Parts: C-alpha cells; structure tokens; sequence
C-alpha cells in the first residue's frame, strides 16, 4: 500500500507504507475565530482498526473543528451554504468553559453527527459538541486507579446537557475488578495489580493489551468499563494502542492476570 | 412583545414591480434572518428566500430567480422584498417570519407576520352586475348573483342583515378578468312572496351599495 | 433541493379522537423539522420545533416524533379549535421546503344536499349573456360531484364551481355550480338541468328545468 504524505506546511510525496499499514488518512483541523477560517491538513499511512471520525466544538468566540477520514485504496487520501441537523450543547476545557456553566449551543452540520459528551483524565479534559464515531448512539466509558474516560452519545436535541460528569459523584456498581496499567513487567505485574470499586454503568471487568503507537513497546491495562466500551476500536484511540486484545467479563475479579 | 408587521395589500398591473415590507419589533433585528413565504390561492406554502440584516447576504429558492429581491434598513428595523415583472401567478398572500442566525432551534420560524396580499390583474375597478335568481313544501331557496366585478371584496347581506338565516355566500371565481359569486338564502315557502326578500351587495372599491329583491318570473 | 411529502392531505375526525399526520423527507434532515398551524383567517403559528419540542403555551395533547424519514405530528384529544390546516417545515438545508398541507375536519352524520336550479334573470339577458346557477347546499361528507345537461348533453366549457369551508354551525358543506353562456347559443334549446350524486341517494338528484 502507498499513501500521499504531506506535513502541515504542505510538502507532499508518496509514502511506501511499512509492513502492517493498510489505511491512508487525511486529518483536517479547522479553527473559525471571528472571521478567519484556519485549515491544517496531514496525510500519511496509518494503522488498522481506524475509522472516519470527526468532532466539532465551540470554545467561547471560537469554533474548533476536527476531522479525520481513511480508506484502504492506493492514494485514496488524494484530492479530498448553511446546514442544520441537530442542536448540541458545546464547551471546552481549553477555556474552562465546560467546567463552568457557560454551555453554548452548536448546530450539527452533518446528518450523521450526534451530540457528544466526553471526559478524559490521563494520559482537553472535558469536551461537548457535534461529532461522529462509528456505532455511536449510546454511552460508553472506562476507569481504573488513575485513568477515567467516558463518552456519551445521543441523537435528540440538547440531549448532552446538564451537569458535568465526574467519576466521584457516580455510584458504586458492586462490581470490583482489578486495576493496573503498564507492561507485564514493571506495570501490570501481579502485586502491582489490585482491586478497585467500579462505578456508574461501567460494570464490566476489562483487560486490554496492545502496542503504544508512539514507541514500539507493548502496553496493558485493566479496570472497570461499559459493555459498549468493550471494543477493539475504542481503546486504540483513548490510549493510542493497536494490534489489540480486548477481553471482557462480569464476575468481580475475572480480570486477574492468572485468568488471562 | 415580539412582532413582525407587514405592508398593505397591493393591487398591481402585470409587468410592474412592488416592494413589500416586514417591519420587526421586540428583538435584536440583526440577529435573525427574515424569511419570505409565498402562498397562492387554495395552494400551500412555498419558501421564497431570506436576508440577514445588517449584512449583504441573502438566499433564495432558485425558482424565484429574477423575481424576488431582498434588502433591509437597520435604522428603520425593516426588511423588504421586490417582485419584478409581475404576472397573473404572482397573485398570492406573502408572509414573513424570522430565522435566528445563531444556533438555538427554538428561535427558528417561531414568530410570523400575518401576510400581505398581492393581486395582479389587467382589469380596472368594476362594480358588480347584480342579477336576481328566483324559482319544497316547507322551505323555498332564493338566490342573488354577483357577476363581473373587480377587485375583491364585496359584502352581501339579505334584508339588510336582519336575515342571516340559511345564507350561503360563496368565494368568488374568475369569469374572465373579473370575479363572480353567488349567494343563496333559505326561507319558509309561506314567507315568500308573502314578505319581500332583498340581497344587498356592497363593492367598497367602486363605492357601491346596490339592492335587488326577488320576485316571481313569468 | 429536499422535498417533504405530507399526508393525509385531508382528514376527518370527531372530538376525542386521536390523529396523526406525517411528512417524509427525500433526504436526511436530522431532527430539524418544524410543524405549523394555519388558521382559517390565514394566521400562521408554530406548534412543534426540532421534530419533538413543543412551543410555549401549546396544549400538551400536541406532540412530535421521528421514525427514520417519517416525522409525525400527533394530536390526542381533539378540540373544536384544532380543526384547521397544518404544515411541516424542514430547515436542514436551503432551499427550505414545506409539506403539501393537511386540512382537518369534524366528523358528523350524513346529510343530503338541497339542490336548486335557477334560470337567467331578464336583466342579464338584457346585458346580452345568460347564466344558470345550481346551488347544492348542506351535505356531508364532501364526497360529491356535479353534472349539467342541455337536452341531456353534458357540457364541458362554461361551468364554474365554488365551495364553502365546513360550516361552523351545522358542520356541513355547500357548493355553487354556475353555467355561463350568451345570447345566440342559449337562445336555442329547451331543457337545462344540474344533476349531482352524493352518498345518500342511489339515483342521482335532478332539477329538470324547461325554459317556458
């Protein structure tokens, strides 16, 4: 496979994709900000279990508009008024606007897009607005000793409103699964593994292995997750993993390394 | 209170242009697009176009290319729509509503003007030709026929309003460039011609008020 | 250009009855469809915004809902005030479009039309022309149609028709069939008749009029 390869500046070439790579990407970012549309575009080869996805959100008098799109063909990432589908609450952590109650309305520009609500703590914190991820209609999150991710998703007007989701205010499931992260050496080692109390709808015991895309090490995690969160696609973008294992189960402690 | 106030009914020679207005009140005028909607006789609503004050920006349905032309005066909180080169088929009601420029669905098409009539025709002010229409055991129905007038409307009453009983006044239809309508009244067969019965036709445009009573024929 | 196909175009119902009407989008429009209500006097008010959101002051028996491409306005316990025209409006993408409208009717008992035929007055005959008026009055349902007969012969040109809205007293309809002509052609034949058939009489009703 070969994909067009262009940096922010825009100098382009044909990248012979390395062994394993089978998808060509085009990440487009946009920033409207009081009368100036700012477009940056990266293209390159990219790893599998990736999907077309986009997120648009309002920071004060600005709009940030993320987009990525992929396909399997050779050089598939080559070349590529007022629309109104869904009213979605929006804000951001980049100006502590989501953290407060300054919750603007953002109209979805595409029929597929849905109202989102994410929270991301280790490794912006809070985000709200319009976007698309595959099979989205519904909520799905995860947490362990330190990390906490969540992503609600809905298709009706202003459905992503109300207070900001904090892990602390959520109840206890009763489910207890093991909490670790790292490599099976110094990381997810059996003494380094331990029991935590699951929360909210995250009542599945989860383990997920893979490889940290930035540096060629492998990497593992365990904790409490939703069923929908149990998914090969979703852990690979929350933690930049790929070539993944994702096991899930509903017995308190069926996580444990021994039980892999 | 919020309001959209619309210009008066217009009577127009085909081939002219006329500028309708939609004066706003109660809200930040520039924050909302003003929409124009046509509605033809016994027909449904169609979308003409829009304009955002105080900007140079407008849209329209393609079909109204050359016809509809939009402007706005912020000083006067007023929006306008010219319709040039008029024909028969521009005869319609024309409503204006508002569509918020921002995001906030609750503020789209929420409040409405009550419409401006535009009637286009060749014909000139013409009073009606009131012809009378005379012939059950119990009831006898009589009629009064208003033909060949212009413009709308006329008022028709019977025995100067005292008789509002079995009265049917039908909406006018175009016979030629002129309108034409009929009115029926239902009364007891013993009442007529015991007491006389009179239709009373007023055509305000031509300053007219004409009376015609109903009598056996041959 | 998106299109909205609204139905039913016309619908009759009684007090208490629940009813629903539907607009079908030819493309995806998200939840961005609104519903409108037009009064007999032409006055237009908005009832539902964004598919399901109710307007303020609108009574809670009105309700909105989507299913796929079919966005459906629903009324539960009908009131006399509710029997009016309704339209949907999509604002997803310009050019914005409307439904073909839905006229709402009160359901009443059947009723035979009181037919009446009327020859031309001498005053019109003086002017030069000649008109014959058939009045069809007070009948339900609206399901009815006219026929004229010149010595038997059904006539195509010269006929014009007018109808009333549903009467607000008896809740019926009424119709004004008018047959326009002139000197020579009228000054000829010897029988004129306005025939029409309704749901209440197997044999068409007739008014045989000889001009003598």
């Amino acid at each position: 496979l070969r994909c067009m390869q262009c940096k922010t500046n825009g100098d382009c070439r044909v990248e012979e994709c390395a062994l394993g790579q089978d998808l060509c990407r085009t990440t487009i970012v946009r920033l409207w900000e009081e009368g100036e549309e700012l477009e940056l575009v990266e293209k390159s080869c990219t790893h599998s279990e990736k999907t077309n996805r986009t997120l648009s959100y309002r920071t004060g008098l600005k709009i940030t508009s993320l987009t990525e799109v992929v396909c399997g063909l050779d050089l598939c990432n080559q070349g590529n008024s007022r629309s109104r589908y869904l009213e979605c609450i929006s804000c951001g952590s980049s100006d502590m606007s989501c953290e407060r109650g300054r919750h603007q309305s953002l109209q979805c520009r595409s029929p597929e897009e849905q109202c989102l609500d994410v929270v991301t703590h280790w490794i912006d914190r809070h985000l709200r607005g319009c976007g698309y991820l595959p099979g989205c209609p519904g909520s799905n999150g995860f947490h362990n000793n330190d990390t906490f991710h969540f992503l609600k998703c809905c298709n009706t007007t202003k459905c992503n409103e109300g207070p900001i989701l904090e892990l602390e205010n959520l109840p206890q499931n009763g489910r207890q699964c093991y909490s670790c992260k790292g490599n099976s050496t110094h990381g997810c080692s059996s003494e380094e593994t331990f029991l935590i109390d699951c929360r909210g709808p995250m009542n599945q015991c989860l383990v997920a292995t893979g490889t940290h895309e930035p540096k060629n090490q492998s990497y593992m995690v365990r904790g409490c997750a939703t069923a929908s969160m149990c998914q090969h696609a979703h852990l690979g973008d929350a933690f930049s993993m790929n070539h993944i294992d994702v096991s899930c189960c509903t017995k308190s402690g069926c996580n444990h390394p021994d039980l892999d | 209170q919020v309001q959209l106030q619309q210009s008066g009914a217009e009577l127009m020679k085909p081939g002219a242009s006329v500028k309708l207005s939609c004066k706003a009140a109660g809200y930040t005028f520039t924050a909302y697009w003003i929409e124009w909607i046509r509605q033809r006789p016994g027909h449904g609503l169609e979308w003409i176009g829009e304009i955002l004050p105080g900007s140079s920006s407008t849209n329209c349905n393609e079909m109204f290319k050359g016809k509809a032309t939009f402007t706005a005066d912020t000083s006067s909180n007023s929006a306008y729509m010219q319709l040039s080169s008029l024909t028969t088929e521009d005869s319609a009601i024309y409503y204006c509503t508002r569509d918020f420029s921002g995001d906030r669905s609750n503020l789209y098409f929420d409040v409405w003007g009550t419409g401006t009539t535009v009637t286009v025709s060749s014909a000139k002010t013409t009073p009606p030709s009131v012809y009378p229409l005379a012939p059950t055991n119990s009831m006898v129905t009589l009629g009064c026929l208003v033909k060949g007038y212009f413009p709308e409307p006329v008022t028709v009453t019977w025995n100067s309003g005292s008789l509002s009983s079995g009265v049917h006044t039908f909406p006018a239809v175009l016979q030629s460039d002129l309108y034409t309508l009929s009115s029926s009244v239902t009364v007891p067969s013993s009442t007529w011609p015991s007491e006389t019965v009179t239709c009373n036709v007023a055509h305000p445009a031509s300053s007219t008020k004409v009376d015609k009573k109903i009598v056996p024929r041959d | 250009d998106i299109q909205m196909t609204q139905s039913p175009s016309s619908l009759s119902a009684s007090l208490g009855e629940r009813v629903s009407l539907t607009c079908r989008a030819s493309q995806d429009i998200g939840s961005s469809l609104n519903w409108l209500q037009q009064e007999p006097d032409g006055t237009i008010k908005r009832l539902i915004y964004a598919t399901s959101s109710l307007d303020s002051g609108v009574p809670k028996r009105f309700s909105g809902s989507r299913s796929g491409s079919d966005y459906s306005l629903t009324i539960s316990r009908l009131e006399s005030e509710d029997f009016v025209d309704y339209y949907c409006l999509q604002y997803a993408t310009s050019p914005y479009t409307f439904g073909g409208g839905t006229k709402l009717e009160i359901k009443r008992a059947d009723a035979a039309p009181t037919v009446s035929i009327f020859p031309p007055s001498s005053e019109q005959l003086t002017s030069g022309g000649a008109s014959v008026v058939c009045f069809l009055n007070n009948f339900y349902p609206k399901d009815i149609n006219v026929k004229w007969k010149i010595d038997g012969s059904e006539r195509q040109n010269g006929v014009l028709n007018s109808w009333t809205d549903q009467d607000s007293k008896d809740s019926t309809y009424s119709m004004s069939s008018t047959l326009t002509l002139t000197k020579d052609e009228y000054e000829r034949h010897n029988s004129y008749t306005c025939e029409a058939t309704h749901k209440t009489s197997t044999s068409p009703i007739v008014k045989s009029f000889n001009r003598n």
